[PDB]
RNA sequence: UCUGGUGCCAGCAGCUGCGGUAAUUCCAGCUCCGAGGGCGUAUACUAACAUUGCUGCUGUUAAAACACUUGUAGUCUGCCUAC
RNA sequence: AUCCACUGCAGCGAAGGCGUUCUGCAAGUGCACGUCCGUCGAUCAAGAAUGAGAGUUCGGGGAGCAAAGAUGAUCAGACACCGUCGUAGUCCGGCCACUGUAAACGAUGCCGGCCAGGCCUUGGCAGAGCAAGAAUCCUAGACUCUGUCAGGGCCAACGAGAAAUCCACAGCCUGUGGGUUCAGGGGGGAGUACUGUCGCAAGGCUGAAACUUAAAGGAAUUGACGGAAUGGCACCA
RNA sequence: CACCAUGUUCAA
């Protein structure tokens, strides 16, 4: 009952990659087995851009900054803040967005 | 590179069919000569047919003389008094002493020295089995050095 | 690491009928394999073959015409009495009516019909059918 | 879950338990000699 | 696997003489402790004094008694 | 919902295929030519076809309904693709503009034979 | 393309100028020898094509081919013609 | 098969691939036979043909189509370009 | 075609062949078809000599005009570009065809409607006819497929180099058969070009 | 009242089609039991026999639906042998239902000689092995008074292929009726497979029946 | 799928199981089956058993690849030498 | 103390393991080659060298985190999860400190031969290209294509398998033999007892039996269930 | 992401 071919991680030729901590659980889990999503949001959400571009004087909008988060997860943690759901055993064969 | 590690390689030279190019006119002599001056100058067996590879189109000297490059040094004394193999296994473990005797706490350099040790011991086993070795000789530690 | 070119020639010529290839590259040669591959001739399980000169050890291309069935090698090369012939008969091959094992006989590299014929056994070799 | 049916407790607490028994043993036999 | 080649007798022989013993009845018959342990001291039958009986309650799913003495 | 049954869907699509020069997009005018075809053991079940014959009449008025055969004008379609223009579209194609054919094309017609042909454009990539 | 099944012995050209200078049908070198001139004179060198150690003239001692992790490479100028 | 006496007792000898050697035994649904037909000079063709069997096997490897093409070099119908 | 010179190519059917363009492949190989492919462009197209093209049209009409009866042929054709032609080399030869979806089970399935037991099928494309194959392989029916230069020939016993993938192409490869399929048996004449041109056969729209 | 679906039912409802051996050089897909019926009767030149019906249960909520396995042989003693295995939901249909699909898998089995070739073949050519699950059963060529020394299942299919001496060797779980039997068929099967020197020579192509009987195949529709 | 008694009791039963008031299995009666001047029981060993595997087992998940290299004894070792 | 992002179906190392920059020291693989030797090799009881983390020893260090402990909640209980602290420990050095175990895993011994197709990628070597800053010159370690050797993977035939699945193997296996080492023989008792040996200890290695039991177990299926996910729904919500 | 422990024996 092997469920993955690459089990869980993406460490291959490797004997042992370093273990990061999830971004909000803290559980140390391998650099390859993390649900990891570098996230780019803005400072400011639709609901707010005009009202701070009409007040701001260096910015409007197509111009506020941005956020880069880069949110590694536990499986636990992907899985209940449903980051990832769980697939069916032939679409689980799926690598691409 | 097979024997002490998971390596696979193949890259080997591979020599001609032929066994003379019919250029090259010259001659056992001359080549017997060209090796004697280069054997007394120090240069092992190994970069005496490279020498006389690259730049005098003598390839294969066995093939102008028969004698292989060995056999024209033994044939005229030059021979080394062991080995060319042993003594750069000798020189190679030496190195690797003297750096982990200070290095003390390498723990890769001594595994790579076992390993050179063992192939050490190997190779003199067999040199001592075709008698090119006196029956006598031992690898130590503390007198190779003073071999190189 | 390389026992028995014989063995590993055997293999080769087996895989190569299994896949159905039409002829099959063998490295290297040698007397052992050039009399095997003639004790197959003979009954005709093998096409031509012939030898290419590396100068390193000789390499053999065989013409496979689709009636073999099975090579192998016996390894080791036990011995065996005339007694013992109906013993490995029995046990190797797949019926009593063809197939052959090989012997090396004092004779030369022999057939075990030809060896039960001209009174001798030997050393197994292998087989084929 | 990720594995099948101990048919006890789990084994890295047995084996636990094992230890701490052997060397109550150990204690007890150091008494005697 | 296992050595062939024409000299392995001894190894053959000694690996098969030493993974006997993984076979429990070989292991029981040669192992000289069911003579000394088993009450039958490799016997069929053998002669006894009834000294209690017993009420024995069946294991599940049965309720029975099954009625013994302690010989 | 209304979602319709097959017992009248597939029975407005005969309807059609066998009526479709009797029926209209009038609902009480398919109503009163369905109740004199068809044979329907229920007035309600009559009135739900000729409603989905409408329909798809109506559909058939916008554009092409897909999944119907109306013959005499799927006969039309048909010969009209049957119809043979005088000269083909490759012939007067390669009268007017050759054909453009590549570097290694003229190699493989080299190689074979047909190199030195009429009516090749020589072109590159 | 061809219609016919290469067979092992007699082998295209095209397949066996790919191959490994091992896995060939007949294992051969794959390297040659030059003859080669430096303007600075006149004398024929005779080189290996791939040099393990720099190359110099017998007399001008002027490096005519370097030594390179595969093929030599020979200084600017060098006129080189391989041999048979 | 005979019996001693050149008397056949095997029934229904089968037939062979004509690429590979092997037997089609009675379940091969995977095997296929031909028709290769016959044409004279003037392009016509007569009631002639040359027969191909091929096993399923070969059809699953997909040797099938080059088998094909030397079976019909050997029978002097495909044209090599030269 | 081998000592028969009569079944050579003419300039002209090389011409419209290079028209329709046949000779081109797709930047996608198979190592069965590599046999076929004279070439490549520097844009990864793979030129695929039509003279093979022309000897394995020429043995798929040799093998179709000894398969008599022709109602026992079956062309198949899933993708648009190629049922008009199908229907046509139905309609000029006598075999039959089918639409565009291949009912499942149909060269198995004896209890079926569409039962099609033939002796013999023409497949446009493999990649796309993977259904009629695999039937193939379970009833026995040889299989003659127009193989592209990305075309799994795993069932298809006579695979002829093609484009499959062009609307002019199809139809130019299903004409050039018809017509080999014609001239013999003794119907069409060498010489007289035949009066069924090959606009006919290209896939035209509904409107 | 068999009207013929199939080229091969209308040859052999019409004697075009002589016997089994006609359809098995070919490999033609059978698919109607009444082809075999025509050329092997019902009564008498084909033994019918039940190994088993084993019950299989499907669980569903509200209760759990049984449905039994026929494992029925198929065999006249002259070479030919059929299994087949067929679920239903009674026990007569199931019956039924495998008989026919074992005379649709009847199939010839090759016989040999042991030894000498004195009077007709007895055994089984060559040693076979054949495969379901884990069952692997080997059918050994036995001399002319050894008789068939397998085991129940494979005694009664050789007995049904009518080969009168073999010996066996089953490696499986033969207890498992279905795959026991399943690999001594498919050894069976295997039989014809294995080629021979008797079959080295050329083959000889004949025209198969539906191009033999292609004008008269060409009338019903 | 016999008849009476018993009613998870008595008991049977190598294993699976039978017995809870309609027991095809207990206690009996009748009947029937098997070996037969014999049959049962217990114990030991053999075969079954390719479940000790030389022929001839298995080792990803069922029992079982040493954490990993090295390395002695042991085992095994490339091509060639007469018409 | 630790080296984010870059950081990956990437590389290296015998494995454990290895990630800031400059730098000292020795080393390895691969590749290239008409270089040398000339069988010197494969696998290996005993033996030897490395061996995560925990643990121990001697001397320092102590930010953060944190067994034990303290402590506030939650709870029927809650010296549990949750929260606040907190000691050993985690960090450094040591006769070359000791130990010598891990789901130390690919649960897959090593050497050798053969094994369809397609795709991605690492490092060379070879041959080409419309292929690169400042400029426009000029070359350039960049990029594209092809071949090949070595490596890391992915998906796809035959075959194998109980199946899951394997696929440069778990294929070539009752059509069974290339060579070699280790281990297993129903489940427990038990990796226990005794003994031996190593260790400061914890403990490692070694390793039974009496007795007990008919199943344990593996893969897969159909249903049921879920304080699992998704999507529909009901005033018996 | 408060807390949500349990269900006598054989039989089906
Ligand atoms: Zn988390």
């Amino acid at each position: 009952t092997v469920k993955r071919r690459n089990h869980g991680r993406n460490k291959k030729n490797r004997g042992h990659v370093c273990g990061i901590r999830c971004s909000n659980c803290g559980r140390m889990t391998p650099k390859d087995k993390a649900v990891k999503r570098f996230i780019v949001r803005n400072m400011v959400e639709t609901a707010a851009v005009r009202d701070i571009a009409d007040a701001s004087v260096y910015y409007t909008g197509y111009n506020l900054p941005k956020l880069y988060l880069k949110m590694q997860y536990c499986i636990s943690c992907a899985i209940h803040g449903r980051i990832v759901r769980v697939r069916s055993v032939e679409n689980r064969k799926i690598r691409s967005p | 590179g097979r024997m002490h590690s998971k390596g696979k390689g193949i890259s080997n030279s591979c020599l001609p069919y032929r066994r003379a190019p019919s250029w090259l006119k010259t001659s056992s002599r001359e080549v017997v000569d060209q090796i004697c001056k280069l054997a007394k100058k120090g240069v092992p067996p190994a970069q005496i047919g490279i020498q006389l590879r690259d730049s005098h189109g003598i390839g294969s000297v066995k093939s102008i003389t028969g004698r292989k490059i060995l056999r024209v040094l033994k044939h005229n004394g030059l021979a080394p008094e062991i080995p060319e193999d042993l003594y750069h296994m000798i020189k190679k473990a030496v190195n690797v002493r003297k750096h982990l005797e200070k290095s003390r706490k390498d723990k890769d350099a001594k595994f790579r020295l076992v390993l050179v040790e063992s192939r050490i011991h190997r190779l003199a086993r067999y040199y001592k089995q075709t008698k090119q070795l006196p029956a006598t000789w031992k690898y130590e530690s503390s007198t190779a050095s003073a071999l190189v | 690491v390389r026992q028995s070119t014989l063995a590993d020639c055997l293999k080769c010529i087996s895989n190569a009928e299994k896949r159905g290839k039409r002829q099959v590259l063998v490295r290297p040669c040698s007397k052992t394999i050039l009399r095997f591959l003639r004790v197959m001739q003979k009954h005709g399980y093998i096409g031509d073959f012939e030898v290419v000169d590396n100068h390193r050890g000789n390499k053999i291309v065989i013409e496979l015409n689709g009636r073999l069935n099975k090579c192998g090698v016996i390894s080791p090369r036990y011995d065996i009495s005339l007694p013992q012939m109906e013993k490995w008969i029995t046990s190797l091959l797949p019926s009593r009516q063809f197939g052959f094992i090989v012997l090396t006989t004092s004779h030369g590299i022999m057939d075990h019909e030809e060896a039960r014929k001209k009174h001798t056994g030997g050393k197994i070799l292998g087989f084929f059918y | 879950g990720s594995i099948s049916r101990p048919r006890g407790m789990r084994r890295k607490w047995r084996k636990k338990r094992m230890k701490r028994l052997q060397r109550r043993r150990r204690k007890m036999r150091q008494r005697s000699k | 696997g296992k050595p062939h080649g024409i000299r392995t007798a001894r190894k053959l022989r000694s690996h098969r003489r030493e993974q006997r013993w993984a076979d429990k009845d070989y292991n029981k018959r040669n192992l000289g402790t069911t003579l000394k342990c088993s009450p039958f001291g490799g016997t069929s039958h053998v002669k006894g004094i009834v000294l209690e009986k017993v009420g024995v309650e069946a294991k599940q799913p049965n309720s029975a008694i099954r009625k013994c003495v302690r010989v | 919902g209304r979602v319709r049954t097959k017992t009248v869907k597939r029975a407005s699509k005969v309807i059609i295929e066998k009526y479709f020069q009797k029926l209209t997009q009038d609902f009480q005018t398919n109503k009163k030519v369905i109740c004199e075809i068809a044979i329907v053991p229920s007035t309600r079940l009559r009135n739900k076809i000729a409603g989905f014959t409408t329909k798809l009449m109506k559909r058939i008025a916008r554009g092409p309904v897909r999944g119907i055969s109306l013959k005499l004008q799927e006969e039309e379609r048909e010969k009209r693709m049957d119809f043979a223009p005088e000269v083909s579209q490759v012939d007067q194609q390669i009268m007017d503009q050759g054909v453009e054919v590549d570097e290694d094309t003229l190699a493989m017609l080299a190689a074979m034979d047909m190199a030195n042909i009429s009516h090749l454009k020589k072109v590159q990539v | 393309s061809t219609f016919k099944d290469s067979n092992l012995l007699f082998p295209p050209e095209a397949s066996e100028k790919r191959k490994h200078k091992l896995k060939r049908l007949v294992q051969g070198q794959n390297s040659f020898f030059m003859d080669v001139k430096c303007p600075s004179c006149w004398a024929i060198t005779i080189v290996f094509s791939h040099v393990a150690k720099v190359v110099v003239c017998s007399s001008c001692n002027t490096v005519l081919a370097q030594p390179t992790g595969g093929k030599a490479k020979l200084t600017e100028g060098c006129s080189f013609r391989k041999k048979p | 098969m005979l019996n001693d006496e050149g008397i056949n007792v095997d029934a229904y000898i089968p037939r062979k691939c004509s690429a590979t050697n092997q037997l089609i035994t009675a379940k091969d649904h995977a095997s296929v036979q031909f028709n290769v037909g016959l044409i004279d000079e003037n392009g016509a063709y007569i009631g002639e043909y040359k027969t191909i069997a091929f096993a399923g096997f070969l059809r699953r490897g997909a040797a099938s189509d080059q088998a094909l093409n030397r079976l019909m070099l050997a029978a002097n119908i495909l044209k090599e370009k030269g | 075609s081998k000592g028969r010179p009569i079944l050579d190519p003419t300039e002209d059917d090389i011409r419209k062949l290079l028209a329709c363009k046949v000779h081109l492949g797709t930047k996608n190989l198979v190592k069965q078809m590599e046999r076929y492919v004279y070439a490549r462009r520097k844009d990864g197209i793979h030129v695929l000599d039509l003279h093979m093209t022309w000897q394995k049209l020429v043995l798929a009409a040799r093998v179709l005009v000894a398969i008599e009866n022709p109602a026992d042929v079956c062309a198949i054709s899933a993708r648009p570009y190629g049922q008009r032609a199908i229907l046509k080399f139905s309609q000029y030869t006598g075999a039959q065809y089918v639409a565009s979806r291949f009912t499942p089970g149909a060269l198995t399935n004896q209890i079926q409607d569409t039962f099609m037991q033939p002796r013999i099928l023409l497949i446009t494309d493999p990649r796309t006819d993977h259904q009629a194959i695999t039937e193939s392989a379970y009833g026995n029916v040889p299989v003659i497929a127009f193989c592209d230069t990305d075309s799994p020939l795993v069932y298809v016993d006579l695979a002829i180099p093609c484009n499959n993938r062009g609307q002019k192409a199809i139809g130019m490869l299903y004409w050039m058969l018809t017509r080999e399929i014609l001239r013999m048996r003794g119907t069409c004449p060498r010489a007289v070009p035949w009066e069924i041109k090959v606009d006919l056969f290209f896939y035209r729209d509904p409107e | 009242e068999w009207i013929p679906v199939t080229k091969l039912g209308r040859l052999v409802k019409e004697a075009k089609l002589r016997k089994l051996e006609e359809i098995y050089l070919f490999s033609l897909p059978v698919k109607e039991y009444q082809i075999v019926d025509e050329f092997l009767p019902s009564p008498g030149k084909l033994k019918d026999e039940v190994m088993k019906i084993s019950p299989v249960q499907k669980q569903t909520k509200a209760g759990q639906r049984t449905r039994f396995k026929a494992y029925v042989v198929v065999g006249d003693c002259d070479g030919h042998v059929g299994l087949g295995v067929r679920c239903s939901k009674e026990v007569a249909t199931a019956i039924r239902a495998s008989i026919q699909a074992a005379k649709v898998a009847v199939i010839p089995v090759r016989r040999g000689y042991w030894g000498n070739k004195i009077g007709l073949p007895h055994t089984v050519p060559c040693k076979v092995t054949g495969k379901c699950g884990s069952c692997r059963v080997r059918l050994v060529p036995a001399p002319r008074g050894a008789g068939i020394v397998a085991a129940g299942v494979p005694k009664k299919l050789l007995q049904f292929a009518g080969v009168e001496d073999c010996f066996t060797q089953s490696i499986g779980q033969t207890r498992t009726l279905g795959n026991f039997v399943k690999a001594t068929f498919a050894a069976l099967s295997k039989t014809y497979g294995f080629l021979t020197p008797d079959l080295w020579p050329e083959t000889h192509f004949v025209k198969d029946p539906y191009q033999e009987h292609t004008d008269f195949l060409s009338q019903g529709l």
